């Protein structure tokens, strides 16, 4: 997994890889690993898919639930303030690594959280096994006061050291822009450089190929 | 303390009667009157819908039969409320038993079940029963179609034909009169209809103001199945057996 | 059957007589209370009354610091009105804590309100007979004023006043506000906005104050506090050369 | 020692052009010794169809439990559990025993009653959401599986093709396995209609 | 291990159990009956460890019998087998699970067919024209994947059985002091005294 | 200290009553008049917002609440009761639904659900029934647009139409005359003023009015963008513009 | 009145009295007289057991709780124990913990304190004994009253039960006297017998009928009854 | 981790370098380890950034509802609060803490809460790993009552040599100044400090 | 109707909770104590009514320490007293045990107060039958206090309850106006000893002894002490000589 988030000028951006494995095999050439939080709060998680996907639709659900209450939009540090809390307790056996980004009404910002519950501050971020090959580009390209589309290129790069360099990163990158005065965008696949070559056959069977014993209607209807 | 304001729901009367069993199940006589006939072929389920209007929606609406499992269905004579939580408790009974034994829940045993938790709200707990009668229709393959009634109490029977609710001694007295052992399932249907026409404190017996609902076994298949007639289907059946 | 009128339970009229009777307590101080808000502030004067000599005057209030940016008034009994303060002060920091940013006004408002509403559902546990009136410069809303009651309703106003003479104070700003037009005391300094707010005090009970009558408390952006005998006195004498 | 080692098993599932597949093995032992030849490892809740490979206890328990579960669903929601929201409610029962897993590797194939849609899904132990568009393995020979899938596959087959596809990527890959075959059974789905057909293979 | 077999017929199922029960480096007893009768149709015999292994057997024939009293009514073999699983199935995850595992062999008389499944301590079950607990399942279920018919009679099936026993006595490295064997079907459950030399 | 009130405030009285229950009925015929009409493509939801003094600020007094994007509640009788009843519901709806399914709940099991809450205080210990009576309005893909009505007993019923509190009879009566199964929404939301100007005594606007609808999705309202099967939500509060516009219809 | 305000111990009357306290004490006032007096070496219990029939014994009401210190019962019986019992348990304590023998101020406090739980709280019932305490601690001795009210005093002598006035006024005019009687025990024993009788009236102070105690800078609280007496009569 | 409190004349500051790793790596250089726990009085942390953010969390939570009831805390109070947490988790805990505070009457105190959970107050103190390397310049470069230019001086070489030997230690000097006069943040970046 | 003071947390029509009303006169009912706020520190005295003769003199203590710098008295149900004391004994504890430094007292008198508050919420306690006064010296000062069976506490600079409550507050009221400077630790001793002594004519009949205690930050450093032999005869003759 490579996930990271850079701060512009107007608010934040989260891009993430989208490669999922069991060991050396690739279970999925394209999951999702940005989440939404709230409307304007995204969240890029690493570590054991499983918790990273439980724990942030839990907080999700928490800030949705504060939010109807309080009659307010979600600050990015009460899911920071709940995810860290709840990732403490379970001394790191939560194996949940995320960057969590959005724009509320104090402002844009960036934080990031370990499974054991430390939290970050900065204005760009890596997290993942892809996380040196990101970090790598962030420190070499990164500067203050960068536009949207400098960010969205920053990151994209980013991401890009990732799938290149790093066996446990790969295939697409996603993005997704909070900017302080608009809705947020999700940029599913905003780059896809791994497309499969076209097969050099085609393997669809004659049909009566394979050998049956047995063969029945089931029924599905009640 | 706050022994001022226990009323002692769980106590004897002096002739050795529940007072709160007693005063739900004058609860229950003011309920739309339901009624169950047991035929050869399945089992019938009607009632009398308690107040309604123009605006009410018929079609989205249950208030009287629920359905427990595939094979086993109740109609309702009390407080909605009581009954809907005694209903989802009773639904579960049916999965855990299903669950254990790879088996669908006998009818009796889902009944006893229900039952004993209401003798519980009779005995301990110093809360009021549930003010809850139920006609249960199933059907298992040890004694094939059942009709039971529970009461506020927790004591339940089975019968051939039975009703709950409203106007019961009327009912029972004009099915005591035309139940006959070899009846059939549109039989009893038509039994069913007329004996609620003859007890409403209506005017006129309109579909709009019925539940209907009939637990057959197909014969072009070999199954049970569970019938819970839609507002143009009572209009039909209505119209039918003579009451148009 | 009469027991209605003791514990928290519906009579045939459908009223629940415990809470009326708590509304009631909430007089026995016979104490005036208001609060307005200023264009970046939000100011709450209440009567401070004394009738005892032996009682050190310093620890007699009925204005608390909930948090470093609540400040809450209450109307009613002192140890009601302590009970409220303790848990509104805990579920404060609490709700900091918890979510990382200061419980706003409202919000702490709506959560006393709700404590509030359980005790006319629970039979065992007793409406405080207070009234709480929340005041703050909220960082989303500005200046804020959020009062709550047994009966566990609970709303925002443009200003308020709570006591036994609530009615002459109300009608009184009301005018004031149906003449401004406005939903505030257009005023940038909160000095005069306390004015303002003692000054109305009097014409509605048409009477003249000492510094040791009133005690007075201001919210502004960051920080809410309360105002002392002299700080008071300066006040009175800034309306005084006006009269 | 391995859980998902004791009794093996697979499980694999396709999509096709308005039609889902979904096939398993037979087989059920006990380390190496080969036990029941009639285990099968896919259930279905209505017109949703589940796979489960993994410790046999717990592949049976999984059964029982969601077909607990989507019972009561329907009695509620008065409608049969749709794929999408099936695959939900895997995932969360899985998630609900983080820290002492079923040692299962569930499969989820079905068609969306209302947008007739086809569906297809994964998930690990402890119930995270694998979707794919084209194919999703599980099991003992689920390498063998990724490698015969990721070639013999091709978007749209039509169902009489899907099932000659599906039943050449079990049958070899659990031919490379000794803890899978003794038998195997596919499922064709259609929006109409669902066939099952029990192919011939290697008893070794 | 001891030795737990169980083999399927026309109309009926017989159960075979090793009769040694050791300890260490004695054999306490030779004449062990490995088994309980769960209803009048119903029998289960069991292995492994130690205590677990009759607590638990006694335990599930409590059970029946209070469901039989109860409901005036004998359970099918499949709805007892389906609780004994759902017991191990808890058991593996408890505290201390039973180390036991069973085979369960009934005539139901509502289908009038017999049945035999085979649960060990897992809760894994499955059932089987004839099965098999422990180490002896290693030399039988190829000695009757050769030798069996599903049409064979209740003789045919005692001959089966001798037939195992007495690979099992060649091969085995350990003398399970014979075996006792009972039969199951539409007339009860019977204990055929005679197989120390049928 | 301890709860000691381990038994039911709520029983059963020798002529088949539940006393609590009822008088929590009358509470519910006080509060002040609220209604609820279903068209072929929405349901609206309304009622007034009785401002109890003119220095308070109505806005921050919602009685008309969002509990899932495509679920809003109305009420009548006392306030203070909704407002935790919908606390709880909210919460229910996540819970025992949206955290198992990953979708939002349908209204009728939501209003289910907000019916057991009810319920239960009205058999628990130590507990007065609510005194509220609730319709509730949604939109779910398998069920369409439906209206329900949730009283303190626990019952509820479907709706095509209804009203509650002080001028219910005389509103409902009203309603049976203008509702037919063929209105649209704007139809409704017309009908609906017209229904609550009657029990309006004195200023009808869009300020002293509370009306919301559950309609067409509101991409607008979604608050970002990237993902196609998320439309936005059914549920919307019109605004007190939107409704004086309606009222020059009027 | 009263009525309405008897019904349990947690009510308060319009004047501010406990009835049910109150109730209490009113079983004391039914028990058996006892006294206890003691000297600046010495602090005695002398008891009057009553008996039921002339066939039943003369029901034990003196009980020791340590070495150092005892006490004696006028009032149900059974509560005498449970609190002499809480007493054996908080010296014992003392002794474990501390290796300190309980003062026997504290031990008052100890038994002030139990009371007035049971007076504040629903359900439960204030205790219907009175109990008189002596001891010999690091102070010399002692001798405690003990009312189901809470309440605990320290007296130089003192007695409790039915006509238990005629004993309280002797002993108001003998202090000066027995107050003095250090050194010598036979002395201030006789001088409770002397006390005691002073609230007689039914018959005389037999032997399996009289029951005394005692404790002091030597001698650890022990109890006579019977023939022990026998010299006392 | 390099981090330092030291009282002088005018209060007191507290200076720590910017490193957070996890292995060899540098996860973040800019870390602030200088945490607030109430107006004027703030902590130094090292040992488990997940324990002591915790820690400290709870603390600020503590104090912050004391002042609500019971008005500003001293010095000492926040130590005893630190000190109840570490003292009584010791076992699941990797949290060195120093706590450093400006009273108007105390003027500037320092307390350390090490390992242990017991605590110590002193004139100045030195914690985390690069602390090793500076006891003996520190001990023998420390007078009492320095100036705030002084105070800031000695952290300022001090932790610039921490930083030099301690590869766990390193990024920028920050600092904390707590007088009378409110809070002054301090920082100092490589280039200055490496050539001192 | 009426039965509004037979449970304690109930509001009567006008807004009361009489059976706090009734634990007040309870307090009335009892001996008289009082207060004394000084320029550094505060004295406390309370009435010994000596029933008889045979109350082992200077024995039967009433005023009790908490912690080191607490001091407490109070009139009403001794036992209830005790009970309050022991309370606030752990409040403290708890405290400086978290915080280090020993309970301000500001901070102690709310504990107590909330405490007490407390037991006006539900009907199955009954309130405190005492009104205290305690105060001690802390980072700031001294502090007098005053609490109720309401709950209700206010900060004195004289303080008196029991039987004789109004002379002494007159007294009290007194030394009041004719000290505006500050009362001194010493003299407070004996001006309390008088007070006690004038205020005991409202139980002339019984004779009594006197007990005095005192926490001044000169003449005690700051923790609480009981006044004994010298400087107690000393206070006890400055007001038998003005008691003529």
């Amino acid at each position: 997994t490579t996930i990271v988030g850079v701060k512009f000028n107007n608010g934040v951006v989260i891009a993430a890889d989208t490669r999922s494995t069991q060991g050396p095999i690739v279970a999925d050439k394209n999951c999702a690993k940005l989440h939404r939080i709230s409307p304007k709060i995204w969240c890029a998680g690493a570590g054991t898919a499983a918790d990273t996907e439980a724990v942030t639709q839990l907080i999700g659900s928490n800030i949705e639930l504060h939010s109807l209450y309080t009659s307010r939009e979600p600050r990015v540090v009460s899911a920071l303030q709940m995810l860290k809390q709840h990732l403490f307790k379970y001394q790191g056996h939560i194996g949940a690594y995320l960057i969590v980004a959005g724009v509320d009404p104090t402002g844009s910002h960036l934080f990031s959280i370990h499974a054991h519950g430390s939290t970050d501050v900065g204005y760009y971020l890596s997290l993942g096994s892809g996380s040196l090959a990101a970090m790598a580009v962030l420190e070499s390209h990164w500067k203050q006061d960068l536009t949207k589309e400098e960010a969205i290129k920053l990151a994209s790069d980013a991401i890009q050291a990732g799938i290149w360099n790093d066996l446990g990163s790969g295939s697409n990158v996603d993005v997704c822009v909070m900017e302080i005065g608009k809705d947020a965008e999700y940029l599913r696949n905003y780059l896809t450089p791994n497309v499969r070559e076209e097969k050099q056959k085609s393997y669809k069977f004659p049909r009566g190929t394979t050998a049956v014993l047995k063969e029945s209607i089931v029924n599905i209807c009640d | 303390g706050s022994r001022r304001y226990d009323s002692r729901t769980t106590i004897f009367s002096p002739e050795g009667r529940l007072y709160q069993v007693e005063y739900a199940l004058e609860s229950i006589s003011h309920a739309g009157t339901a009624i169950g006939i047991m035929a050869s072929d399945g089992i019938v389920l009607a009632a009398e819908r308690k107040v309604t209007s123009t605006l009410l929606e018929q079609d989205t609406s249950t208030e009287k039969l629920y359905k427990l499992n595939d094979k086993i269905a109740v109609a309702v004579a009390g407080l909605t409320a009581d009954a809907e939580i005694l209903i989802n408790t009773a639904r579960i009974h049916a999965q855990n038993y299903l669950k254990t034994y790879n088996e669908d829940i006998p009818v009796e045993i889902l009944v006893r079940r229900l039952s004993d938790i209401k003798q519980g709200y009779t005995q301990h707990g110093g809360l009021r029963p549930f003010g809850v009668s139920f006609i249960y229709a199933g059907y298992d393959d040890r004694y094939g179609y059942q009709l039971y009634t529970s009461n506020p109490s927790g004591n339940y029977t089975g019968w051939k034909a039975i009703s709950v609710g409203a106007n019961t001694s009327a009912a029972q007295t004009l099915l005591q009169m035309d139940y006959k052992d070899d009846m059939k399932v549109d039989d009893a249907i038509e039994l069913a209809l007329k004996t609620l026409s003859k007890t409403t404190d209506s005017s006129a017996l309109t579909y709009d103001r019925l539940e209907f609902a009939t637990i057959r076994k197909g014969a072009n298949d070999g199954e049970v199945y569970q019938k819970i007639f839609k507002p143009q289907e009572i209009k039909d059946i209505l119209v039918k057996t003579g009451i148009t | 059957a009469g027991y209605d009128r003791h514990i928290t339970i519906f009579s045939p009229e459908g009223r629940l007589y415990q809470v009326e009777y708590a509304f009631k307590a909430t007089n026995q101080t016979n104490i005036n209370s208001l609060a307005v808000r200023g264009k970046d502030c939000t100011v709450v004067i209440s009567q401070k009354k004394v009738p005892d000599k032996l009682l050190d005057p310093t620890t007699v209030s009925y204005i608390f610091c909930i948090s470093r940016t609540i400040g809450m008034v209450v109307n009613g009994p002192i140890p009601d009105a302590r009970n409220a303060a303790l848990r509104a002060k805990a579920e404060a920091a609490e709700f900091r804590y918890k979510y990382g940013y200061d419980m706003p006004c409202d919000v702490l408002a709506k959560r006393m309100a709700n404590l509030s509403q359980i005790y006319t559902q629970r039979a065992y546990m007793r409406p405080l007979g207070v009234i709480l009136t929340f005041v703050s410069v909220d960082e989303e809303l500005g200046p804020s004023i959020y009062k709550t009651d047994p009966a566990g309703y609970y709303v925002g106003y443009k200003a308020t006043a709570t006591g036994p003479k609530q009615q002459e104070i109300t009608t009184n700003l009301e005018n004031h506000f149906k003449k401004s037009k406005i939903d505030h005391i257009n005023e940038e300094s909160w000095e005069k906005v306390v004015e303002f707010a003692i000054t109305h005090m009097i014409d509605a009970l048409g009477t003249e104050f000492s510094k040791n009558d009133l005690e007075v408390g201001v919210a502004t952006k960051d920080k809410f506090f309360t105002l002392s005998a002299e700080n008071i006195e300066e006040r009175l004498v800034a309306i005084a050369e006006q009269d | 020692s391995d859980p998902s080692s004791i009794n093996g098993g697979i499980v694999v599932a396709m999509t096709g052009k308005d039609c889902v597949a979904i096939a398993c093995d037979l087989r059920l032992g006990s380390q190496s010794l080969g036990v029941s030849n009639k285990f099968e490892k896919i259930f279905h809740y209505g017109h949703v169809f589940l796979g489960i490979t993994g410790l046999a206890t717990d592949v049976t328990t999984l059964n029982e439990m969601f077909r607990y579960k989507t019972n009561l669903y329907k009695l509620k929601e008065e409608r049969a559990i749709e794929p999408e929201t099936f695959t939900q409610l895997v995932s969360s029962s899985l998630y609900e025993r983080r820290f002492g897993p079923y040692f299962v590797g569930p499969v989820v194939a079905g068609i969306n009653s209302k947008s007739g849609k086809p569906f297809i899904a994964g998930f690990d132990l402890i119930g995270c959401i694998d979707e794919a568009k084209d194919f999703i393995v599980s099991g003992t020979a689920s390498d063998q599986l990724f490698g015969m899938c990721e070639s013999l596959y091709e978007p749209n087959l039509e169902p009489e093709d899907l099932f000659e596809t599906i039943s050449q990527a079990l049958l070899n890959a659990a031919d490379r396995d000794a803890l899978s075959g003794w038998g195997a059974v596919v499922y064709i789905i259609k929006k109409d209609e669902v066939v099952k057909r029990y192919l011939k293979m290697r008893q070794d | 291990m001891d030795i737990i077999l169980g083999i399927r017929v026309q109309d009926s199922v017989i159960l075979a159990s090793s009769k040694a029960v050791t300890r260490g480096i004695s054999v306490l007893k030779d004449s062990d009956d490995k088994t309980r009768q769960l209803s009048p149709h119903t029998l289960m015999s069991f292995a492994g460890e130690a205590g677990d292994t009759v607590q638990f057997a006694e335990y599930i024939q409590a059970n029946i019998q209070l469901y039989s009293i109860r409901e005036d009514y004998e359970l099918s073999p499949q709805a007892v087998s389906s609780f004994v699983r759902q017991e191990l199935a808890k058991s593996i995850r408890s505290r201390r699970p039973y180390q036991v595992n069973v085979l369960i062999g009934g005539y139901d008389k509502k289908k009038n067919k017999p049945e035999l499944y085979q649960i060990d301590y897992l809760g894994t079950k499955v059932e089987l024209p004839y099965g098999a607990h422990g180490y002896s399942g290693f030399y039988t279920f190829s000695l009757l994947d050769h030798h069996y018919r599903p049409d064979m009679t209740t003789e045919e099936g005692l001959d089966l059985l001798k037939l195992c026993v007495q690979e099992l006595e060649k091969r085995m490295p350990m003398d399970f002091k014979g075996v006792i064997v009972k039969i199951v079907d539409k007339d009860g459950i019977r204990q055929v005294d005679d197989f120390q030399a049928q | 200290m301890t709860d000691r009130y381990s038994f039911s405030l709520t029983t059963f009285s020798p002529s088949g009553k539940l006393g609590q229950i009822d008088y929590a009925l009358t509470a519910v015929k006080q509060g002040v008049t609220s209604l609820g009409i279903k068209a072929t493509n929405g349901v609206v939801i309304a009622t007034e917002k009785k401002s109890s003094s003119p220095l308070a600020m109505s806005e921050t007094l919602s009685k008309v609440s969002l509990l899932t994007p495509d679920i809003g509640a109305v009420y009548s009788g006392m306030g203070p009761d909704y407002r935790v009843l919908v606390d709880k519901s909210r919460k229910v709806a996540h819970t025992s639904y949206k955290r198992i399914y990953g979708e939002y709940p349908p209204t009728k099991l939501l209003v289910s659900e907000v019916a057991k809450i009810m319920q239960e205080a009205t058999q628990s210990g130590g507990v007065r029934p609510f005194g509220v009576s609730l319709l509730i309005a949604g939109h779910d893909e398998f069920n369409g647009f439906s209206l329900y009505q949730v009283d303190p007993s626990g019952s509820y019923f479907p709706w095509k139409a209804t009203a509650i509190g002080k001028g219910s009879v005389a509103a409902k009566t009203f309603l049976e005359k203008r509702w037919n199964d063929e209105l649209e929404l704007e139809d409704a939301i017309h009908i609906a003023l017209l229904t609550l100007k009657e029990s309006v005594e004195g200023e009808f606007n869009g300020d002293t009015i509370e009306l919301a609808i559950i309609g067409d999705e509101n991409p607008d309202l979604l608050g970002y963008t990237g993902i196609p099967t998320d439309k936005g939500p059914r549920f919307r509060k019109l605004t007190s513009q939107e409704i004086n516009d309606r009222l020059e219809a009027l | 009145f009263r009525n309405n305000y008897d019904g349990d111990t947690v009510t308060f009357s319009p004047t501010g009295r406990l009835f049910q306290v109150e109730y209490a004490l009113e079983a004391i006032k039914q028990g058996s007289v006892t006294v206890g007096l003691r000297s600046n070496t010495h602090a005695v219990l002398v008891a009057l057991k009553r008996n039921a029939d002339e066939l039943s014994s003369y029901q034990k009401k003196i009980i020791k709780c340590d070495e150092h210190m005892g006490l004696s019962l006028a009032g149900l019986a059974p509560d005498a124990r449970v609190l002499s019992n809480y007493l054996r348990q908080q010296c014992n304590y003392s002794s474990l913990v501390f290796n300190r023998k309980l003062a026997v101020e504290r031990a008052g406090h100890l038994l002030c304190d139990k009371a007035q739980k049971n007076t504040q709280s629903y359900g439960g019932r204030p205790y219907g004994v009175g109990l008189l305490i002596i001891g010999y601690d690091k102070s010399g001795a002692h001798l405690l009253e003990f009312q189901p009210s809470g309440n605990v005093t320290e007296l130089y002598g003192t007695a409790i039960g039915a006509r238990s006035q005629g004993a309280k006024t002797y002993l108001e005019r003998t202090l000066d006297t027995f107050i003095k009687i250090d050194g010598n025990p036979d002395e201030l024993i006789k001088a409770g017998v002397e006390a005691i009788s002073q609230s007689l009236r039914d018959e005389s102070l037999t032997v399996d009928n009289l029951s005394i105690a005692i404790v002091g800078k030597d001698t650890p609280f022990t109890i006579y009854d019977g023939e022990a007496v026998a010299k006392y009569i | 981790t390099s981090i330092m409190a030291v009282t002088f004349k005018d209060g007191v500051i507290l200076g720590a370098d910017s490193r957070t790793t996890t292995g060899a790596y540098i996860a973040n250089r800019v870390t602030d380890k200088l945490t607030r726990v109430h107006d004027k009085i703030w902590c130094c942390r090292s040992g488990s950034a997940a324990d002591t953010q915790a820690i400290a969390d709870i603390v600020q939570y503590h104090l912050e509802l004391y002042t609500s009831q019971y008005g500003t805390p001293s010095t000492e109070t926040a130590a005893s609060v630190f000190k109840e947490l570490c003292y009584e988790n010791k076992d699941n805990l990797t949290a060195g803490i120093i706590v450093a505070g400006y009273d108007d009457k105390n003027k500037g105190e320092v307390y350390t809460i090490p390992l242990g959970g017991s605590v110590h107050k002193l004139p100045y103190a030195i914690a985390g790993s690069g602390s090793t390397f500076i006891y003996g310049y520190c001990d023998k470069n420390f007078r009492e009552n320095m100036s705030k230019e002084e105070t800031v001086d000695f952290i300022k070489h001090s932790l610039s040599q921490a930083i030099k030997w301690d590869g766990s230690s390193g990024g920028v000097i920050r600092m904390v100044v707590l007088t009378a006069a409110g809070v002054e943040r301090l920082i100092f970046y490589p280039d200055e400090y490496e050539q001192l | 109707g009426t039965g509004y003071d037979l449970s304690n947390s109930v509001f009567s029509p006008d807004g009361r909770n009489f059976q706090v009303e009734y634990a007040v006169k309870a307090v009335e009912n009892g001996t008289t104590s009082i207060g004394i706020k000084c320029n550094d520190g505060v004295v406390f005295a309370v009435e010994k009514l000596i029933t008889s003769k045979l109350l082992v003199p200077q024995k039967n203590v009433k005023i009790q320490v908490v912690d080191r710098h607490i001091g407490c008295v109070y009139s009403g149900l001794i036992p209830d007293g005790r009970h309050l004391v022991n309370r606030g004994r752990e409040e403290a504890a708890s405290f400086k045990k978290l915080y280090k430094t020993p309970i301000p007292i500001p901070a102690f008198a709310d504990r107590l107060g909330q405490y007490v508050q407390a037991h006006t919420l539900y009907n199955s306690v009954r309130p405190f039958g005492v009104s205290t006064i305690f105060g001690g010296v802390d980072k700031n000062g001294a502090h007098l206090y005053m609490l109720e069976p309401s709950g209700s506490y206010w900060g004195y600079k004289g303080a008196a309850t029991g039987k004789g409550r109004q002379s002494a507050k007159a007294e009290l009221e007194k030394l009041v106006d004719h000290h505006p400077e500050g009362l001194s630790a010493r003299e407070a001793v004996k001006q309390a000893a008088k007070i006690i002594y004038l205020a005991h004519e409202d139980n002339k009949e019984k004779d009594f002894e006197l007990e005095i205690s005192w926490c001044s930050l000169s003449e005690t450093n700051g923790l609480h002490k009981f006044v004994k032999g010298d400087l107690l005869q000393e206070a006890i003759d400055f007001a038998q000589k003005e008691i003529n």
